[PDB]
This record gives structure tokens, C-alpha cells and sequence, in this order.
């Protein structure tokens, strides 16, 4: 049974939203910078404790990963057109894949301490915030935890256990002990670059961030009138099994997983236009992945299959990176365009791209035929996951919990209206979406005008009730403006 | 003035003007231990569950 | 679809096997002793590195939890009548619930540090040892991780993803930082006892150990001729939702979970003869659990429902404790008898047992009518799981990898034969099970005789080929004798 | 004597008599890093993949 995606949210280096991520990917820029070599999340010690009703003392000892996941879930719910207050006492499931506890490592060198350093609550707190009755669990499969969580959420939705699911991951590099252990293992690139499918591949670079997506059955999404970002057709999770080494991946396992997932999805070769590589930039995993993809999807194709990896832009996010890649695929399924892949100059001699019928996308070109894409995530332990996703088949009122928050929301709304994406939306649709798809907070600001210019000018000027009967098609709006304050242990 | 002060310090805030007598105690991040501590501190100068709003408790002193 | 259990293994304080656990429970003894207050696993620094082909250096930095889970899985496979060598390149799934990393905590105060201190590999290593192609993931829902893993394995078996599943958990208390954190949280009983449903309840005591079970579909188990220990009918996982506190459990959520799981299982009231309580011995959780059970199962019953908890004997094992309780239920579904529950003198005034139609089992009595039992595991974060399980509807050859191991195996076989359980098994069946259901190792020892006495005497004396055509019904045999050597960091 | 010694120390065993020339190198717990280290140590006094048994390598010296 197909699964419909109705919204997503992400937090990546130099990309605080889907629009920022698309701008970064289209421009062909790299967010991997020096340590303030890797991708960083421009301060992770800030949180809006008052928005979620959390005391500053509790938030001080709380894992920033929990706060980041809570903010991502709230943003995804806001961008999906669903009011969180209507999700109380409902069968909503939360699946978050976390495999890192650097904050606990730093702290171990109170009564909410134990509470703020537990990996499970990363999801459970969401069930406490949203008041959902669906299952909430944390999965740990290595670097493919997010994709495994997405598959579990899809299976739960198919079985009818959950009505709406939140699936994704997070990973934040805070403690230096993890960096020391990674360097000691000998997997970090000396130049700090991810040369995916390149002859200069000498390791990977580390990244941090997170992402979440909203999953619902296609039938219910069509019945509810929601807009579909993408349609997941099938998913499968397997293990390498009897590999040569515990760390060495197995080609046959990947080939069998790809074959079974593409047989379950019902999509034959010559129908998939893009495949999201794992793209660790290693000298062993990349040739194996290329050989498996060429044996499974490369054969029986009149044209070379385009491939790419998101790790060339932001780096390896480990347990979260997988969902990030899926998010990228979703973008490629919404703009109908492909983004270039960096760190590619000459083909790897160990990778016969001509024989494998594969080619690396290194330019921005339109996507033509529905469009089908695949996202793969391979864990170091041996867990592999693959997801196949296809394309989908005048007063203004704002609200906030603080006057400064209200001004920030008004400014962000004005900026989004000035953007071409806002320009493509009619004022009536924007007003209807603001009135209906946005929750009403304590402090309220209502503006009136005749055209876009007057409303935008009024919103900038002030930046420094059943409205359903008054008013269309639902359109996306900018998310909430968080007032973040510093919170750290001492 | 017994609610703006003597309670913001318990919550850990820096300024007493950052508290609002409009949200419930649970909405401010209060659990059983914090409720007991607040009652003990206010005694010197289950009542919280009876009146879960700071504004209601303000009129009592 | 019903799920058939074909084998299990456990490692608990003062109970190294199912027979030892049954002996401890029937005798009404408590394994909670002083620190060498809690249950301990009589040295956890010993491992048989050579059996699993692990270098001593690698095993020195390896988490003892991984070794314990590997040994438990091997014992469960041996006790299920399935040769591990026949499980290579098969769709066998592994689901282990781990929520503790005390070994990493101790070590953080090589290249194996990576593979040795990762929580995911706890399951993945098994997929490396058995060469299985099924999914392998680690779940973290708090104290109900094991039951959630069992439910996930059952769902995967129902969906056809896996043919045979291994489900369970583990928890080992090693680092004193965890004990300090738990004491700071304020949940440890002052006298180190678990007064389940008792007026003296003042907290809980901590325990350590682990357990694993083998899960297969009932149709395949009947087709394969396997013996069924129990039949899981249905399972359900939910969340507390909008509770009063993130820590305070919700009664309505538990009632809804019980109602839905018993409606899915198809078992009406007056058919369940025992319910395995969570039994944390707290002043808040116990009355809520009692009220929920009385509202769901207590009503509409002519006789009081027997209840009990395994934490009164060994203590709270946290993420593993759940599966341990299920194991206890399995024992109660095999011997057709009930075991007493300790730490019960007077009913809790907050628990109206007369109104709730519940009674605590405090004596050993036979179980009469099929028998249906329920095991509940509630996570402190808010995740709750319930499992409903019913009852099922002459040369001797030994092998080992070392002469000392061979002598130990011969001695254990002789001791088991001297046991009444061995006495109930005919020599022909014992020989057939040894020849067929036991793997042939390098070193081999074959004995001959006329009756039980001669074979047992020869086995004690030496303690210090297609045999299928030569020979019945499969019977249980003692597991492998591990030669454990000290392995610790320094 | 070049296999009982110079290899047990690499694996970390205490006595050189605890090694058996009957199991494969992988069965003894050998990965790529340990294989490289063993080759480097034996050079002073992919060959392991060619002969994955210690007994086969014993006859070469
Ligand atoms: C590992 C695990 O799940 N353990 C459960 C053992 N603990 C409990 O059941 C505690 C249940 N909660 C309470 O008793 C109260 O919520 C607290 C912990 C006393 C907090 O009360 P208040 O300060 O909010
Ligand atoms: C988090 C995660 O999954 N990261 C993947 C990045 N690492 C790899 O892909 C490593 C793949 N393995 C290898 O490159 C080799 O197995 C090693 C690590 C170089 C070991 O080789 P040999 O010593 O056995």
C-alpha cells in the first residue's frame, strides 16, 4: 500500500529549511567548513524553553537533540497543514532514530538529569508534547537508523496501528571524545572532503543536523484533501549476513535487497530516473555499491542511470544522514529538477561506470519522464535499507506567544511574501491558509489591505473569531519564529 | 509581589518580570518535586492543584 | 495470526537456565543480595572468546552485554532443536532491546572501541555470527524495550519479512555512575526490596541479566514438526499521551491498550488465569495498574484474577525485565502451575483488591482451566506493551571444541540424566536428539551401553557419520558448556 | 616455531601453545588491520588470503 508524505522539516548546516536546502544544493555549494573539517549547526546551545512549557533548569540539563527533534516535529506539523491541537488523544506514532549520546558523555565528566540524558525520551517527549496515543520508540541500526524508522512507521501505517506517523533522525556532534574515537578508528578524510565515486576518495567528513517527515496512507490523504509531497511505494530492511568482515559490506545482500524492494514496489527498470547513493566516499563501500546498483538497476537500460549523494555538500550525518538524503529526493520530486554532485573530477578506476551503465549528476538539468527515485542507507554493522518514492499522482491574521515573537513572525511572513514562492500564491489562498492551517496563539495581530504591496508594507511597519466563513486551496506558509535562549550545563 | 518573586528563582529565571500570570503551573514546567519546593518556600512567607494559576494564588496573599 | 515459541534462554541472578529459574521461583527464594542491595550476575567479566572466533584483544574492549546476548542466542537456538549451521543465509531477524551503555561509560573515563562500544552491534554481531539475512535493529523504549522488540518481531513474522526471529533484551549494571544517577533521581527502595502491591512499598530494587526467545509462525512450526512452548495471540504498543506528568503513568492509556489487545487476541474475560504485573513496587504506578486491570479484566469475573510480579524475586532489570516476565509466564504455561509472589503481607490501602476482583498469588497451586496469561511492560517514558500468550494446542555422541569442554559437556549430560527431567526421557529419544538436534563439533566422544546406569557411569568415567538412519520424538538437552576466561579493560 | 610464536602475541594470548593450526585466520579473529600487522611482523623474521591456514604458512618458513 502506497504511503503519502504531507510535510517535512530539516535542520542542516547552512540550511535551516527546505527552501534553504534547495538553494544550497542548486547553487552547488559546500557547507563543510573548519571547526569553530565538517558541517556544524551554527550554535546548538539555544532553545525556546517557554514555547514547549519547559523550565530553564530542566532545559539546561536536557539533551539538545531532544529540543532539535521537538522543533523539527513542530515545524513539520505546521508545514503539513495540520493543527497540532487537533492531534491530541489520537493514534499518532513517533519513530526517531538516534545513535549518539555526546551530551550524556559531556555531562558525566539533579532529578531531570537522568530524564534529560535518556535516548528513548527523544521520541517520548514528543508524545508528551502532542498528547498522542500511538507507539513511540527509538531505533538504533547505525547510520541507517532514520531509514529503518521510516520503514517501521510505514509498516505501522499499513497495519493500521497509527493514523499519522513522524519519522526521521538526528545527530549532533558535541563531545570531543566521539571525534577522538572516530579519528582513532581511521575513517576521517585527511583533507576533510567526501569524494563520492571519485578517484581521490580517502574517507569521509562528519556532519550534524536532523530531519523529520510526516507519513500518512495515500487513501486517507486523498480523503482528507491533503497535498502529497511524494508517494513511498515499498521498503525493505535486511542484513549483510555472512560477510568477509564485520565492517566489510556485502554486495549480494544489497543486490537482493534492491531486487526485493523493486519487485514489491512494482517498478521495473527504465522507470527510475535517480538513485540516492549512500556516498560515504570510501575506497571499499563505493565500488561495492556501484557494482550492486549496476547489476540490479544498471542492466537493461538504454540510458545511463543518474546517481548522486548528499554527503558531498553537508557531510556524513551518520544516523540522521539517511533521512536527509530522502528529503533531498523529495525536493527532486517537487521541483522536477536535479542538482549537481560535488567532489567528482575523474571516475574511480575501481568503478567501471561505463559497464555499470551509471553516471554521476554534475549539472542542474530538468527532470523528464512518473518520476521514481530510490534512497539507500547502509549501516556499518550490516543493516541496509532502501526506499522507493515517486512523485504525487483580505485581512491577514498572525499569532504568537510574545510581542517579539509576533514581530519576528510578521517579518518572516513579509519576507516570504517578497520571495517568488510567496509571489506565486494568491492573497486569498495565503489568508485562508493563515486563518485555517495555522494555530491561534495568545497574542494576535490582524492586518488589512487591498493588494500584496499594502499588506507587506503594513507587516513591515508593525514588525518593529471564525475566519473560515469569511473566506480556496491550501498553500505552504513559513513556520514559527522561535525565540531561542542559551541553555547549557555548568 | 509574592508571585513575581519567590517563584521565578525556583523556575530558574533571571528577572522576575519574565513570568506571566496567565498560564497554568504545568504549562510553566512544574512537577511534583517543584510543587513541593514551591509550597515549602511560600510557607515561610496540594494547594497548587486547587488553584493551578499564579494569578489565583496571588490574590491569596 | 498466532505465533509459536519454540525455545528460550535466560541469564538471571541465581538462575543460569530455565530449570534454575523455575527452581528458584517455586522455592519462593529471593536472589536480591548485598553488593559484592540488588541482583547480580555472579561475575560478568568472563567470556568464551574462542567459541565465537573472537580475539582476546577484541573481546577485552567488547561490551559484556554483546557477549551475554550472543551466548543467550546460541543457547536458545540449541534448546529449540535447530542447528545454527542450517540457519546461514536465511531470513532470520534479530530484535534486542538495550537501553544502557555502562561499559562505554567506564571505558571513556584502538579500532575495536568502535565496534565494541556500539549499541546496535549488540544485535548486528548476531547476524554476523549466524549469517542471517533478516533485519537486525535495536529498540529503546525504556523498561519495555524487550516487549516492544518481541512485538516488532511478531509483526515482522506476520508480514512475512522474517522466517525465524530472536527477541529479547539485556541489562548489566557495571558503572557506579548509573547507580549514583538512580539514587539522585530518588527511586531506590531504602531496604532494597520490591513490595509489589504491598502497603510497605517504598520504591524498587535494581537487577541485571538478560533473556531471549525464538519466535516462528504457528503454521510453519506445525509444518516443521517443532514443539511449541507457547502461542502468542496478539500484541499492542501505545503511549500514555496527555498524562499529568511526563513521569506519571496514565490509567486510561493502559485500559485502552488492554482492551484493544484482548479484542485482537479474541480472548474474552473469565478465560485468562494469570496476569504478569509490571510490579515496580511504587506508590503511584501500582494503584494505577491495579485500577486499570480491575476495570478491564477484573470486572465480569466470578472468581478473583491471580496476579504476580517477577521483580519480587530478582529485582527490576529495566529494559530486559519485561522479557524475563514473559519467560516466567512461559514457565507457568509449561508446568501448569503457579509460583508464589514474595513481599506481600497486607493489601495496599490505595489498592481496593476486593472491588477490583484481583488477588496476589502467594502459594504454589496447580493451574486448571486452555490457559491464557498476559504480560505487561510499561516504560517510564510512557510506552506500554502487553502480550497475551496461551498454552500450546544405544550409543550417545557428544561434541565440543576442546577436551576440557568435552569433559564439561559429558559431566553436564550425566547430571541432566540423573535429574528427574532426564529420567522422564527414554534413552532412544535422548540419543536421537543428541545425534540430530545437536551440532557436530571438532572433538567427538561416542559412548555405548545397555541401560541408563551404564551410559551415565561411562559418561562420569570419561568426564575426568549419519546417525539418523541408525535411529522418535525430539526432547530437550542441556546447552553447550562454555569455557569462560577473564576479559576486562585495563 | 614461527607460527606458534610471533602470532599468539598478536592475538593477545598468554601462552604460545594455545594456538591450533587447524582453524582459518578469520576463525581466529583476524581482520584486515591484524592481517597487515601480522604480515609486517613476519616480514622481519595478501599472502594470508592466499593461504588462510597457519599450518600452510608454517611450511613456508
Ligand atoms: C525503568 C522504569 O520504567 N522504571 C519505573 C520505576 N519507576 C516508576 O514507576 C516511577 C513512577 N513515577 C512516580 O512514582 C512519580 O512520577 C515520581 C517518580 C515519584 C515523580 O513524582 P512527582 O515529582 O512528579
Ligand atoms: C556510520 C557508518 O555507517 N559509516 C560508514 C562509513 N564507513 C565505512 O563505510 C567503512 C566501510 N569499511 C571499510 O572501509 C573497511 O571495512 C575498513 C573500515 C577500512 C576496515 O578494513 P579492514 O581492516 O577489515
Amino acid at each position: 500500500e502506497p504511503i503519502a508524505v504531507i510535510g517535512l522539516s530539516c535542520r542542516l548546516p547552512k540550511a535551516s529549511g527546505p527552501q534553504e536546502l534547495w538553494q544550497l544544493l542548486d547553487d552547488g555549494a559546500s557547507a563543510v567548513t573548519r571547526v569553530p573539517w565538517g558541517g556544524f549547526l551554527d550554535r546548538v546551545d539555544t532553545f525556546d524553553a517557554g514555547f514547549f512549557g519547559i523550565s530553564p533548569r530542566e532545559a539546561a540539563a536536557m539533551d539538545p537533540q531532544q529540543r532539535l527533534v521537538l522543533e523539527l516535529s513542530w515545524e513539520a506539523l505546521e508545514g503539513a497543514g495540520l493543527v497540532p491541537a487537533t492531534l491530541r488523544d489520537t493514534g499518532l506514532g513517533v519513530f526517531v532514530g538516534a545513535a549518539r549520546d555526546d551530551y550524556a558523555t559531556l555531562y558525566r565528566r539533579d532529578h531531570h538529569a537522568m530524564t534529560g540524558l535518556h535516548r528513548s525520551l527523544i521520541a517520548n517527549r514528543i508524545s508528551y508534547a502532542l498528547g498522542a496515543h500511538g507507539p513511540s520508540m527509538v531505533v538504533d541500526t547505525g547510520c541507517s537508523s532514520s531509514l529503518v524508522a521510516v520503514h517501521l512507521a510505514c509498516e505501522s501505517l499499513r497495519r493500521g496501528e497509527s493514523d499519522i506517523a513522524l519519522a526521521g533522525g538526528v545527530n549532533l556532534n558535541i563531545a570531543a571524545e566521539s571525534a577522538r574515537e572516530t579519528a582513532a578508528f581511521g575513517g576521517l578524510s585527511p583533507d576533510g572532503q567526501c569524494f563520492t565515486f571519485d578517484a581521490r576518495a580517502n574517507g569521509f567528513v562528519r556532519g550534524e543536523g536532523g530531519g523529520l517527515v510526516v507519513l500518512k496512507t495515500l487513501r486517507r490523504a486523498l480523503a482528507d484533501g491533503d497535498l502529497v509531497h511524494g508517494v513511498i511505494l515499498a521498503s525493505a530492511v535486511n542484513n549483510d549476513g555472512p560477510s568477509d568482515t564485520l565492517t566489510t559490506p556485502s554486495r549480494r545482500a544489497q543486490e537482493s535487497l534492491l531486487t526485493r524492494v523493486y519487485r514489491r514496489a512494482g517498478v521495473t527498470p527504465t522507470e527510475v530516473g535517480y538513485v540516492e547513493l549512500h556516498g560515504t566516499g570510501t575506497k571499499v563501500g563505493d565500488p561495492i555499491e556501484a557494482a550492486a546498483l549496476g547489476a540490479v538497476l544498471g542492466t537493461g537500460r538504454d540510458t545511463p542511470l543518474p546517481v548522486g549523494s548528499i554527503k558531498t555538500n553537508i557531510g556524513h550525518l551518520e544516523g540522521a544522514a539517511g533521512i536527509a538524503g530522502l528529503i533531498k529526493a523529495l525536493l527532486q520530486l517537487r521541483r522536477r529538477r536535479l542538482v549537481p554532485s560535488l567532489n567528482f573530477s575523474t571516475p574511480n578506476p575501481d568503478i567501471p561506470l561505463d559497464a555499470l551503465n551509471l553516471r554521476v549528476q554534475q549539472e542542474s538539468a530538468p527532470w523528464a519522464t512518473t518520476l521514481v527515485a530510490g534512497v539507500s542507507s547502509f549501516g556499518m554493522g550490516g543493516t541496509n535499507c532502501h526506499v522507493v518514492v515517486s512523485a504525487a499522482p483580505l485581512p491577514w491574521v498572525v499569532s504568537a506567544r510574545s510581542p517579539q515573537a509576533l514581530r519576528d513572525q510578521a517579518g518572516r511572513l513579509a519576507a516570504w511574501a517578497d520571495s517568488p514562492a510567496g509571489r506565486e500564491a494568491s492573497p486569498v489562498d495565503i489568508g485562508w491558509s493563515l486563518a485555517t492551517s495555522r494555530t491561534h496563539f495568545e497574542y494576535r495581530a490582524v492586518v488589512s489591505g487591498s493588494d500584496r504591496d499594502e499588506l507587506v508594507a503594513s507587516l513591515r511597519a508593525l514588525a518593529s473569531v471564525d475566519w473560515t466563513a469569511y473566506f480556496a486551496a491550501r498553500v505552504e506558509l513559513p513556520t514559527y519564529a522561535f525565540q531561542r535562549s542559551r541553555h547549557w550545563l555548568e | 509581589e509574592t508571585v513575581r518573586q519567590l517563584t521565578a528563582h525556583v523556575l530558574g529565571l533571571t528577572a522576575a518580570a519574565d513570568v506571566e500570570m496567565t498560564r497554568s503551573f504545568k504549562d510553566l514546567g512544574f512537577d511534583s518535586l517543584m510543587s513541593v519546593e514551591l509550597r515549602d518556600r511560600l510557607c515561610a512567607a496540594t494547594l497548587l492543584y486547587d488553584h493551578p494559576s499564579p494569578a489565583e494564588t496571588a490574590e491569596f496573599v
